[PDB]
RNA sequence: CCACCCGAGAUUGAGCUAACAGGUCUGUGAUGCCCUUAGAUGUCCGGGGCUGCACGCGCGCUACACUGACUGGCUCAGCGUGUCCUACGCCGGCAGGCGCGGGUAACCCGUUGAACCCCAUUCGUGAUGGGGAUCGGGGAUUGCAAUUAUUCCCC
């Protein structure tokens, strides 16, 4: 059972739309390797091609097939030979990072994400996945971000990525948007102390006035308050601190891009204060209502509405 | 414990962040005497020379400037510094000092608080 | 607008292709004339020209400099673009070549690292180092082709 690598190797739009191609049938019947789904004998047999060969459109094709087949839960076998997969995949990772190809790295990162979602060295694999968010390629970076999001939402590994993201905030100006996307997609699944540290560091980057990073990190505020986090993830006193700390900017009066989402994020935050402890939420409400009544004086009808 | 204001001229926008300090006035990591049009230097010391260093004793102010040219950036710098001091004295100091400083600045010049509405037209 | 009470009736029957200037456009005549080895521009091939220059009438660019020219350093934009826009390294005096990546694009060019302007050096009122035309040599790209200089670089 071979030549599916040669099937995906051809890239012509006449053959992608066929039912026999990798679009539909590989997702259904190719997973049943030998009549039973699934066997990684294909995976273990393609070691001789994925080692010491750097030929394009064959490494990428087998990476695509591995990414498509790996999702059909061979979970005890995955737990058994996770060490072999991790070692083979990290040497492939180092070789491709030294070489500089995109498609092979993108799909091996995707199937690495599937592997880590299905399952000490696991922490090493997690940092191996995590290190390529600041990678400049938009296809590598988006795949790595989506993979980290799928791994975390599908947690003992939140501490490492929270500390990491804080750290490349602290060293770093165009990767700031990418790690702010990481915060927007990963803030709810953090513990309370790390939520506090990320919030403090996010106000430290609120000290700057670049419109993109400020807008996307207050969108990360919107993401964290939108999910209605639990008590262990966000406490009432920390939420009170970050709602009394966010009063210090109020862009101007009529900026109309951060003002609407601003009233949205204090809306969601005060909802969370009321949901956690209703009397304290009602106690912190009057300053919000006073500032809202003040910002009905804006010349823009959208702010008013 | 800190305030954040902006000041615009034509296209140049200078954002000023003010806090409890030790008497240092900083723009883009450079001292205010270290801005390359030294011919137009006394325009950007106008809050300091008008108001003295005595009331700038415990103020830390940072200004970051985007866009514009050179002269428009300088006017944005002085406008942003002045609005930062006014908002700081609004939020953390009494109101009499606010109206006194505003009266001095308005009787000196009008552009240093309110911005020129005119910009480049199509 | 819907449904219902009461009520005989909460709607049962009669009358009203033609008109347009509202738009706009290529069908009918056995239609009148004039032409038809005098092809209503006959197809193709090769080479030229469209730039040629005494002169008038006019749009523009560069200038006649000291509020300036040269050299070095400094620091600031926006409207827009791109599968030709280019990032990086090497070979290069310089135009440019070579190996490599991103971008079918608020992502990569690009924090668009712009020019005037500012600060220092030399010049010192003369066809001057202002001004650059016109010429003489070389080199490199674009393109089947640059000779009647396509363009750019260097004396």
């Amino acid at each position: 059972t071979f030549s599916k690598v040669q099937r995906f190797w051809e890239s012509n739009s006449a053959a992608h739309k066929e039912i026999c191609a990798v679009l539909a049938a590989v997702t259904e019947v190719i997973r049943s390797q030998g009549g039973k789904e699934t066997e990684t004998e294909y995976f273990a047999a393609l070691m001789t091609t994925m080692e010491a060969v750097e030929s394009p459109e064959s490494l990428a094709a087998v990476a695509y097939l591995l990414n498509l087949v790996l999702k059909r839960v061979p979970s005890p076998v995955l737990i058994k030979k996770f060490s072999d997969t991790s070692k083979a995949f990290m040497d492939i990772m180092s070789a491709q990072a030294s070489s500089g190809s995109t498609s092979v790295l993108r799909w091996v990162l995707s199937c690495l994400a599937t592997l880590l979602r299905k399952q000490p060295v696991t922490l090493q694999v997690y940092h191996g996945l995590l290190s390529f968010t600041v990678h400049p390629k938009p296809k590598i970076r988006k795949a790595a971000q989506h993979g980290v999001c799928s791994v975390l939402k599908g947690h003992p590994a939140a501490i490492s990525t929270a500390k990491f993201c804080i750290q490349e905030i602290e060293k770093s100006a165009t990767t700031t948007l990418h790690m702010l996307t990481l915060l927007k997609d990963l803030l709810p699944c953090f513990p309370e102390g790390l939520v506090k540290s990320c919030s403090e560091t996010l106000l430290r980057v609120m000290t700057l006035s670049h419109v993109l990073v400020t807008a996307c990190a207050m969108q990360a505020f919107h993401s964290l308050f939108h999910a209605r986090p639990g008590l262990s993830t966000l406490s009432a006193e920390l939420n009170a601190q970050i709602i009394t700390a966010l009063y210090d900017y109020v862009p101007s009066e009529n900026d109309l891009q951060p003002l609407l989402a601003w009233l949205k994020v204090m809306e969601k935050a005060h909802i969370n204060l009321v949901r956690l402890q209703w009397d304290l939420g009602l106690g912190h409400l009057p300053r919000f209502f006073g500032t809202a009544v003040t910002c009905l004086l804006s010349p823009h009808s959208q702010v008013l509405t | 414990q800190s305030v954040q204001v902006f000041g615009r001229k034509k296209t140049a926008t200078a954002v000023a962040h003010c806090k409890r300090g030790n008497g240092l006035i900083k723009v883009n990591g450079r001292p205010l005497e270290m801005i390359e049009p030294r011919t137009l230097q006394y325009k950007l010391l106008e809050p300091v020379l008008l108001l003295g260093k005595e009331r700038f004793a415990g103020v830390d102010i940072r200004v970051r400037v985007k866009g514009g040219g050179h002269v428009a950036q300088i006017y944005a710098i002085r406008q942003s510094i002045s609005k930062a001091l006014v908002a700081y004295y609004q939020k953390y100091v009494d109101e009499a000092s606010k109206k006194e400083i505003k009266d001095i600045l308005i009787q000196y010049d009008r552009t240093l608080l309110v911005a020129d509405p005119r910009r480049c037209e199509s």
